[PDB]
């Protein structure tokens, strides 16, 4: 059967094993990230939705690789784990190299290679994970990329992969802002996504997880949302929702 | 092939569960050995009425199970 | 469904009930629309809806009725179908689970299927070809349309596609009240506080949630319904209850 | 006994395997090679920017050498894949070798790598196809093509992707015999090519030319315009 | 219920992992019980020696073994595969003895053939051997222990349970027998495992017919009980 | 059939079809035939031909100075088999520059070729091999299958059509043994003829001679040495 | 057919059924004897011979396995051959290492566990043939055991392998084979091998008798028949 | 379905083979965790075939470290090999950085080695829910991992035969600042209400950790606790 | 008995091989004839458009200043078997100084061949011809994805093999002087197999014992076009 191994093309040539992963990335969570300027940020709702879940690390979906460079993680849970594991090792191998922090890009081509080399070779499963990256580089500073199964990248300025995916970038292409569009309205944005494409009215702080890198002292820093500041952000959002109701 | 054929059954065995028109007084009653399988779409209220059980004769029952035969 | 009733509205009714137009526009009129949502979200109800409306007469046959157990069947049994679809004159033919027949097939084994795709394209001819297409429609019906396959949907093929998502606050609470229209209700009674307790919901399942009440008040020999049957019918007719633990955030994320 | 494989025949002989991956490489979007009298141009199309999306990320042309340049068309994955094998296989041959790379070389390494990646069992093919165009045939500008077959050949033009059927017909067409004069000549006739682009608009062509002496060059939007209104002028002729 | 089943590494529908249920299905060797009996200072083990041929030398029949002065064995399963868990019992007794300086306990040394089990059972590379086990073995003060490690890759040694043809009987018996408070002394002990034996079997049960392995605090060394102490056993319990 | 894919799985017969399917296989390849005397032993093989102008296909190997043989199937098998044959006679003369013994080199080979028959995912060496030699303990004939079983004899035929060839071998299995080196080789050239149809008889084409003696080593003879030795012998009336 | 297609996985009911194939392969081949006297062991194997193209003693059936250990086969021949080889290969090992020679049991038992092994992997099959070995260690007394395709090592005063198990087997049982001395015991065998089928159906046959025995002052060796034949007189006159 | 594989995906994404797992899981011995303000307690059954079977011969609840302890669904010689691991794991960790080893990053490091089965075609995950708990920097911690490699934190949980009840039990019967005492009382209810039959000192188990040390309780104390009590 | 060479048919025929040969069938023809003034070689390039160098379709090779070869099949691997026949002949040359025969490129190339069952791939799916001369004698040889090769005097591989094949064996015979094997070899390629004679899509390449340079035929085709 062709659909059984990854290394059977279709007659048609395509994969079916990758497209299963992709199908398989339209059950991850909701989680994007935002287009923003003298800034960034990963904005990933968690879905995981039980009272007696403790989320120690308050942290589940965003993983730091350094304070100048965070990823997203949208796919299996342990293939996710170990790929941010080898992110970060990646990470370590180029900056005890070099001593230098390591190009967006390089980083993502290298993640991406190796995980196209583990689909290409025979008796091993894809890895259905796709997953988003903000950071901060020599060469191009703020940047945002997005990374699927097969091993293919892109840059992104703004998009969002999860549930209800396409009708994220739908709205997102919808209300698209540029240039003036800071990180302040970034964070709206992505309040306002977030609320269209959740079911939950009034969406609640513990099931959304923000994270967002700025250049402070030319170190840079990457914050992750606390509960208070998503707090007011969502009551903000609200009352904005409220304000244009006010146009009526 | 076996596999589609099986779950194309259950499929149509619930589109005839939904589809028995009204003024039809046919009861429909389905035995099991686990109860802790069986899909809960079929095990959806909509269609599943009432849900008894036959666990293993204990004492008392024992008893009368024995002396209704005897 | 009042948006999916009225482009549906369109798309077959318009043509049956006003040919004039596309003679006087020229175009040939469209000849089926899919229909794809989860199970229960009365797709079939719709298309029965529609069927009734236009006065045009009403054929079912499955997807899974399409199959069968010899090759050169689902062939005949599909053009006999279309054959007594010609014979009634004005009439919507429905394939309910479509998808069971538009499917991925078998990519060599021990074993292939070969008639499943043979009965797809035998369909596929015989609306391709526009048999007769004088007051005939045809509609089918597919769970997770992702499933299923493009090939009837080219473009000379059936036409129009049709979303039904879980219904919205006020689409449960439409549902609530046209299958509580014939129950015994009491004062006290808030369908409005029960519908916010059902979250997604799949619109089946609130029919299930007012039979449940129902059955709640059977069991008690009671004639009559209240607020705390729906209320505790709602603890049976959550589905979750089988759910939210078969490790959904784990493995799946 | 039909395919189910990559390492059993049909019973006519054909490889069924290597055909599909021909056909995953007909999936992919156009891509038209040309050389010149002395230099080689190259022009891709279907950019599709995605309003959100930032084109330059994708990088549809890659130079991987002192002076090599293109991407591979097909799944882009395999694309980074091989370009990361050409940059290593360039750099070694450049610092291992008496003399520097050659482009016959390096596309022999290519295609014999394609070969013995697709020559095993449970090793999935690179299902790609590229349009190398090189400096050093003695000073010379010359262009080969590579097939997932793991095969190489040498065209004075060609075209490989969505549009292969077409614009090698286009190429057929007009291809002059008259090496092209003016080698803006043969650029200009490229971005007539890519005027066949997926989606032919031509104003997000991506183009490269290199003189077959100097290093990577790139054409701007804006410039590039300016031969396609050069084409439009001569189209106009026909009143 | 077919597929489930043709390897080992697959769990079925509800979890279960048919192989391991298949291989206890040759544990039944018919002819062998293997009665293993916990006393105040002993522990017993007989097994049932049916001997199906004459001409056979009595001696290589047997099914009880030794790897601890201190330590008995008794196996129930296909006799190649008893005699491989037995080898490799000794292989991992004697790299224990050589690392720590002492002998292997009893309770380790059942683990460790539990363990193996496992990890025959988690890889499909081998099949899991298809016989039980049981040791008897003294802790130091501490008194006699009984220990039975199956195919399942689990141990639980804990007072009797004999993986013999005749399972429930013999189980029932011994339950039923330690359920009454009595004292146990060794004669007790040996009384209890052959009337055990006796009655599960209800053959006349000739002296060469069974074969008694032993150990006891008074003397440790385990050893193979002659088949004059057995039928002196077996005259004692038939008076 | 659900038990013939390989050697590994085992038929309820008792067999393994797998070994059996090789011995067809070695039948399909041409005739070979093989006897020895006191004096001499000698191998025949029909080679097949290919066109009126192409070289009739060898089919007997020499590698030793006292050692030759006769191949009948895949020419890949037999001809990796005679590079074995070639390092084992090559390391056992470095070793203790003895010519090795033919007995001895043909239990390796047999059991170098059990291997196959009890690995999975490796198809046995599906060729029949004769083995002619002289060593000090006498003269020697053998025979190697791919079910790896070896066998001495004084004469024996493999192959396509060799029935009748084993029975006129059989028939003149009471002259070999004190028959000459002449006789021998013309009842091996009749023994051949045997095997061919009737309109098909001994010609240089499809004939090839090796020969090994006490006092001569082991040779191989075609079109310009087979010559001299058809001349001679007895046609072929109707 | 069920799961009976590897011998690594565990079929319908404990039996494999899988290596109940290699004891039907065993089945499949001639008989083959062996009894043990009040000094030594006798080996006699007949192994069925087509005179045509045959070479009086070719591919016989008796093979060394020690310079004291003797032994017979019965079933495929290759893969007795390369047990045969490997049996050697452990008594050199035993000779090498331990600085005298190997004990009978041990080495009965070190190649029931390789025959064993080679019953569980799934990328090998279990030997379609079943065997028995004999020796004499002057110190103690005499050894016998017999090891079937399964593995299973077990001792035996008298012991058959082959297409005849339980026919010579009931031969053997009458024979006083308590106290005798291998002398007769030879003719013994070769009346027994030849009361059961000597040519009855089959056209011919070749008797090989293996012989380890204290007056045979302990090692392995061939019985020289060929001194008066005794024995074949006294297999031929078993006529009647 | 695609479960006979475990290196594919199926059409849907599903790698069926992992939920298999997970429904040998919960299908094996009843167990209860919960995190109290102080400690953390983790209880699990001790109920056998057959009377002979002297259940004290096998533990259930292991001290990987003096500060973790560690319960299992039921699967037990997987259980046993992924035990053997863990605490060679935790030897590593405690050498390496000359500190115990965290009990979050010991569960993910267990957890890897769960995904590192998770792959190839020729072997199995072990199918084994484990639920951890430890102290750390004076912060108690309780861990649930999964065969499928993913490992997540809770505040009190349960697996094994009828989870559902003991997840609705958790759910009303539990508060966050629970005493220690008061922990195990509604760690044995939990159990009651999920365990079919009842128990004394022999069919129940029960490790503590606190924040000076991780301990198992001896089964006198657990019918202290099971008995004589609620 | 699908699944590759390790698996016997009742007749013994490994059916994986058989689509060996078919995979010569499938590949476009090569001629070669063997004459006592010198051994030549025919190739169809099969040139799918003009726009294509015509030479860089290696159908026709030169192993070494004394042997060419010519093949059919499968392009990738006869081009790997060319490449193993060169550094075979280099290292032999290299280290022996004798000149290889060319049956023992042949063997060389055929050992290979033996290497998809026989060790620890799949059969190479391509038929070969070589053309030499050596100090004993000038020869053709061809072998086939089995592993089997044979001395021929005039042989067709590929394509349509039967016609060209009945051809060159009826114009065939052992005193025909180079010039008129060629032209006939020529003419049969012109009138069975595409067309007239052109450089674009046919190539030759012949071998003499004194010549080892210029081992092809190139640049030179006129003379045969307008005297053909
Ligand atoms: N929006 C709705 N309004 C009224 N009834 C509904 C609605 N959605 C579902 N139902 C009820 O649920 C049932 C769904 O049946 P069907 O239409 O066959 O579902 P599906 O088309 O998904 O198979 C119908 O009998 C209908 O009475
Ligand atoms: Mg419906």
């Amino acid at each position: 059967r062709y659909d059984s191994r990854t290394t059977i093309f279709s007659p048609e040539g395509r994969l079916y094993q990758v497209e299963y992963a992709m199908e398989a990335i339209g059950h991850a969570g909701t989680c994007l990230g935002i287009l923003a300027n003298d800034g960034v940020l990963l904005a990933a709702e968690r879905r995981n939705i039980h009272k007696l879940l403790d989320e120690v690390f308050f942290s589940e979906k965003i993983y730091k690789l350094n304070e100048d460079m965070a990823c997203s993680v949208a796919g299996i849970t342990s293939d996710a784990n170990v790929l941010t594991n080898e992110l970060r090792l990646i990470a370590q191998r180029y900056l005890l190299q070099y001593q230098e922090p390591i190009p967006c890009e390089q980083l993502v081509t290298a993640l991406c290679d190796i995980k196209q080399a583990y689909t290409q070779f025979g008796g091993k499963r894809p890895f259905g994970v796709s997953l988003l990256y903000i950071g901060w580089d020599k060469h191009y500073g703020f940047q945002l990329y997005q990374s699927d199964p097969s091993g293919n990248y892109g840059g992104w300025k703004a998009t969002c992969i999860g549930n209800n995916s396409a009708a994220a970038v739908s709205m997102l292409k919808q209300d698209y802002k540029e240039g003036e569009m800071t990180l302040k309205s970034a964070l709206a944005l992505a309040i306002k996504v977030l609320n269209k494409t959740m079911d939950v009215s009034k969406l609640s702080a513990e099931k959304v997880e923000i994270a967002t890198l700025t250049r402070e002292n030319g170190k840079t820093v990457i914050r992750v949302l606390k509960q208070k500041e998503v707090e007011q952000l969502i009551k903000k959002h609200e009352e904005e929702e409220a304000k244009a109701e006010r146009e009526k | 092939g076996a596999d589609r054929e099986v779950q194309r059954i259950l499929l149509e065995l619930l589109n005839q569960m939904d589809g028995f028109d009204q003024n039809v007084n046919v009861k429909v009653i389905m035995a099991t050995n686990r109860a802790d399988t069986l899909d809960p779409a079929l095990l959806r209220p909509g269609r599943l009425d009432r849900k008894i059980e036959f666990p293993l004769p204990d004492r008392r029952q024992k008893r009368l199970i024995f002396s209704t035969i005897t | 469904l009042d948006k999916q009733i009225k482009e549906i509205k369109e798309v077959i009714e318009l043509p049956v009930k006003h040919p004039e137009l596309f003679e006087a526009l020229g175009i040939a009129q469209p000849k089926g629309v899919l229909l794809y949502g989860p199970p229960g979200t009365g797709k079939t109800l719709l298309a029965r809806a529609v069927a009734h409306h236009t006065d045009c007469t009403f054929i079912r046959v499955s997807g899974s009725e399409l199959v069968q157990k010899f090759i050169g069947e689902g062939a005949r049994m599909v053009r006999e179908l279309f054959v007594m679809a010609r014979e009634h004159a004005p009439s919507i033919i429905f394939m309910d689970e479509i998808d069971s027949i538009g499917s991925s097939r078998l990519e060599g084994g021990s074993g292939g299927d070969s008639e499943v795709q043979r009965t797809m394209l035998e369909l596929l001819n015989q609306l391709d070809g526009f048999e007769a297409t004088k007051n005939i429609k045809v509609i089918m019906a597919t769970n997770r349309i992702d499933i299923l396959d493009s090939a009837l949907l080219r473009p000379g093929r059936i036409d129009r596609k049709i979303e039904f998502p879980p219904p919205n606050e006020e689409a449960r609470l439409d549902i609530l009240k046209i299958h509580s229209r014939k129950m015994n209700l009491t004062r006290g009674i808030n369908l409005r506080k029960i519908a916010e307790l059902m979250p997604g919901a799949s619109g089946a399942e609130v029919k299930g949630v007012c039979t449940e009440a129902g059955m709640y008040a059977l069991r008690e020999r009671r004639v009559h319904v209240t607020q705390e049957d729906f209320e505790m019918a709602v603890a049976k007719v959550m589905q979750k209850d089988s759910e939210k633990n078969m490790s959904i955030k784990k493995l799946w994320k | 006994s039909y395919d189910r494989a990559i390492t059993v025949f049909s019973p006519d002989g054909h490889l069924f395997q290597v055909e599909y991956a021909q056909e995953a490489v007909k999936k992919g979007s156009t891509a038209v090679g040309v050389r010149g009298r002395d230099i080689v141009v190259l022009g891709v199309e279907k950019k599709s920017v995605a309003k959100l999306q930032d084109e330059r990320t994708v990088r549809k042309i890659c130079a991987l050498d002192d002076n090599v340049c293109m991407a591979f068309a097909g799944l882009t994955a395999d694309a980074r894949i091989v370009i990361n094998r050409a940059r290593v296989e360039c750099q070694s041959h450049r610092l291992t070798v008496e003399d520097p790379v050659t482009v016959e070389y390096i596309t022999r390494y290519i295609a014999s790598l394609k070969q013995r990646y697709t020559q095993s069992n449970g090793r999935r093919p690179f299902g790609i196809s590229a349009l190398i165009v090189g400096f050093d045939f003695d000073g010379t500008p010359r262009l080969y093509q590579t097939d997932p077959s793991g095969t190489y050949h040498a065209w004075k033009a060609n075209a490989i992707g969505r549009g292969a059927k077409s614009v090698r017909e286009f190429l057929e067409k007009n291809y002059t015999d008259e090496a092209i004069e003016t080698d803006d000549l043969t650029i200009k006739l490229v971005i007539k090519a890519l005027l066949e682009v997926v989606q032919s608009g031509g104003k997000n062509i991506e183009l490269a030319v290199m003189r077959r002496d100097q290093s990577l060059k790139i054409l701007n939007p804006e410039e590039i315009e300016k031969y396609v209104a050069e084409i439009e002028k001569e189209k106009e002729e026909n009143e | 219920s077919a597929g489930f089943d043709r390897h080992i590494t697959i769990f079925s529908p509800e979890g279960r992992l048919y192989q391991v249920e298949y291989a206890f299905k040759a544990i039944n060797q018919g002819g062998l019980t293997s009665v293993a009996v916990r006393g105040k200072d002993c522990a017993v083990i007989v097994t049932q020696k049916k001997v199906p041929d004459k001409l056979l030398d009595s001696s290589t029949v047997t099914h009880l073994f030794k790897i601890t002065e201190n330590i008995g064995c008794v196996m129930t399963g296909m006799t190649a595969d008893s005699r491989s868990q037995v080898q490799r019992a000794r292989y991992e007794a004697a790299n224990w003895k050589y690392k720590y300086g002492y002998e292997i306990p009893v309770d380790m040394l059942c683990k460790r053939i539990a363990d193996i089990s496992q990890v025959y059972t988690q890889n499909a590379e081998m099949r899991p051997l298809g016989c039980c086990m049981i040791l008897i073995g003294i802790d130091e003060e501490q008194g006699p222990q009984v220990y039975k490690c199956d195919p399942a890759g689990y141990y639980c040694g804990f007072k009797a349970t004999a993986a013999g043809v005749k399972q429930t009987e013999s189980t029932s018996f011994l339950e039923k027998k330690v359920k009454k408070k009595f004292d146990w002394t060794f004669e007790q002990t040996v009384e209890t495992a052959i009337t055990c034996l006796s009655t599960v079997l209800s053959i006349d049960f000739k002296p060469s017919e069974i074969e008694v392995g032993v150990v006891t605090v008074e003397n440790p060394k385990f050893r193979i009980l002659t088949e004059a102490e057995i039928d002196a056993h077996l005259v004692a319990l038939a008076e | 059939n659900q038990y013939d894919n390989d050697v590994t799985v085992w038929s309820p017969q008792g067999r393994i079809h797998q070994i059996e399917y090789a011995m067809e296989a070695v039948k399909q390849g041409s005739a070979t035939v093989g006897l020895k005397s006191k004096t001499h032993a000698v191998l025949v093989a029909l080679k097949r031909a290919q066109s009126e102008l192409a070289a009739h296909q060898k089919k007997i190997l020499h590698v030793d100075n006292h050692i030759g043989i006769s191949i009948a199937g895949l020419t890949a098998d037999a001809r990796l088999l005679c590079n074995f044959m070639r390092q084992e006679c090559l390391d056992s003369r470095f070793v203790f520059d003895r010519p090795l013994p033919v007995s001895r080199l043909v239990s390796l080979i047999g059991s170098k070729t059990q291997i196959p028959t009890q690995r999975y995912g490796r198809r046995p060496y599906g060729v029949g091999l004769l083995i002619a030699g002289y060593d000090d303990m006498g003269p020697h004939i053998f025979q190697t299958c791919p079910s790896a079983n070896y066998f001495d004899c004084r004469a024996m035929s493999i192959g396509a059509r060799s029935q009748s060839a084993r029975t006129y071998l059989e028939r003149h299995m009471s002259e070999f043994m004190e028959c000459n080196l002449n006789e021998l080789v013309k009842h091996g050239l009749r023994a051949l003829r045997e095997t061919l149809p009737a309109e098909q008889d001994l010609t240089t084409k499809n004939v090839s001679i090796g020969i090994v003696g006490k006092d001569l080593e082991f040779t191989i003879y075609d079109d310009d040495d087979v010559s001299p030795f058809l001349e001679g012998l007895e046609e072929r009336p109707q | 057919t069920g799961y009976d297609l590897s011998a690594s996985t565990f079929s319908p009911d404990g039996r494999v059924f899988q290596v109940e194939y290699a004891m039907k392969a065993v089945e499949n081949s001639s008989t083959a004897i062996g009894i043990r006297c009040k000094d030594g062991v006798v080996f006699g194997v007949e192994k069925l011979v087509l005179s045509k193209l045959y070479e009086e003693g070719s591919n016989k059936r008796l093979f060394n396995v020690d310079r004291h250990v003797g032994m017979a086969v019965a079933g495929l021949l290759a893969d007795a051959r390369s047990l045969a080889d490997i049996a050697r290969e452990e008594a050199s090992n035993f000779r090498s290492n331990f600085g005298y020679n190997i004990p009978l049991k041990h080495l009965a038992d070190r190649v029931a566990m390789y025959v064993h092994a080679y019953t569980l992997y799934s990328a090998v099959r279990p030997f379609g043939c079943s065997f028995m070995l004999g020796s004499y260690s002057v110190n103690d007394g005499a050894q016998l055991y017999m090891i079937d395709p399964s593995g299973v090592s077990y001792g035996y005063w008298g012991c058959a392998i082959g297409k005849a198990r339980q026919a010579a087997k009931t031969e053997i049982e009458k024979l006083q084979m308590k106290e005798m001395t291998c002398r007769d015991i030879v003719k013994e065998v070769a009346k027994i091998i030849y009361i059961v089928h000597d040519e009855v159906k089959d056209k011919a046959f070749e008797l090989e008798l293996s012989w380890v025995g204290e007056l045979t002052n302990g090692r392995h060796e061939i019985v020289p028949k060929d001194i008066r034949e005794e024995a074949e007189k006294y297999a031929k006159e078993s006529l009647k | 379905g695609y479960s006979f594989s475990l290196t594919t995906f199926s059409p849907s994404g599903k790698l069926v083979q992992i939920e298999y797992a997970l429904a040998a899981v919960a299908g094996g011995a009843p167990s209860v965790g919960i995190k109290a303000a102080n400690g953390v307690v983790l209880a699990t059954e001790k109920k056998q075939k057959s009377i002979l079977y002297d259940e004290r011969s096998v533990h259930k609840v292991e001290p990987i470290t003096k500060h973790i302890g560690l319960v299992y669904s039921g699967m037990g010689p997987d259980y046993r090999v992924l035990v053997h691991r863990a605490r060679k794991l935790a030897q590593q960790y405690y050498l390496v950085y000359q500190e115990p080893i965290p009990t979050a990053q010991l569960v993910q490091r267990v957890a890897s080695v769960m995904q590192e089965y998770t792959q190839s075609g020729g072997v199995r995950p072990f199918g084994v829910s484990l639920l951890i708990c430890g102290w750390n920097e004076g912060r108690p911690y309780l861990f649930q991992s999964d065969p499928s490699g993913a490992y997540f934190a809770w505040k009190a949980t349960a697996h094994g035969k009828n989870y559902v009840n003991g997840k609705t039990f958790l759910e009303k019967r539990y508060n966050e600042d629970l005493e220690l005492e008061d922990a195990i009382h509604t760690a044995i209810l939990t159990l009651k209400e999920s365990f079919e039959g009842q128990m004394t000192e022999d069919n129940i188990e029960v490790g503590i950790c606190n924040e000076a040390g991780f301990r198992r309780l001896t089964p006198t104390e657990v019918k202290d606790y099971l008995a004589a009590i609620a | 008995y699908d699944r590759g060479v390790n698996t016997f048919s009742p007749e013994g025929r490994l059916f994986q091989v058989e689509y060996a040969i078919e995979a010569i069938k499938l590949g476009s023809t090569a001629i070669g004839i063997q004459t006592s003034e010198g051994v030549c070689l025919a190739v169809e390039k099969r040139i799918t458009s003009p726009l294509m160098e015509p030479s860089s379709i290696e159908k026709i090779v030169e192993i070494d200043a004394h042997i060419g070869c010519a093949m059919s099949g499968l392009i990738a691997d006869a081009k790997t078997l060319i490449d193993k026949a060169r550094v075979e002949t280099q290292n032999h040359w290299f280290t022996y100084n004798e000149t290889m025969t060319v049956e023992s490129v042949t063997q060389a190339v055929s050992n290979l061949a033996l290497q998809f069952g026989e060790e620890d791939s799949r059969p190479f799916g391509v038929a070969l011809l070589f053309g030499g001369v050596d100090e004993k004698g000038p020869q053709l040889f061809h072998m086939d994805p089995s592993g089997t090769f044979v001395q021929c005097d005039a042989r067709a591989i590929g394509s349509a093999s039967e016609g060209a094949q009945s051809s060159l064996q009826e114009v065939y015979h052992k005193s025909m002087t180079l010039k008129e094997a060629i032209k006939s070899s020529l003419i049969i390629l012109k009138q069975v197999m595409e067309e007239k004679l052109n450089a674009t899509n046919i190539e030759l390449a012949t071998v003499q014992p004194g010549q080892n340079f210029h081992m092809f035929t190139k640049e030179e085709l006129e003379e045969v076009i307008k005297d053909i």
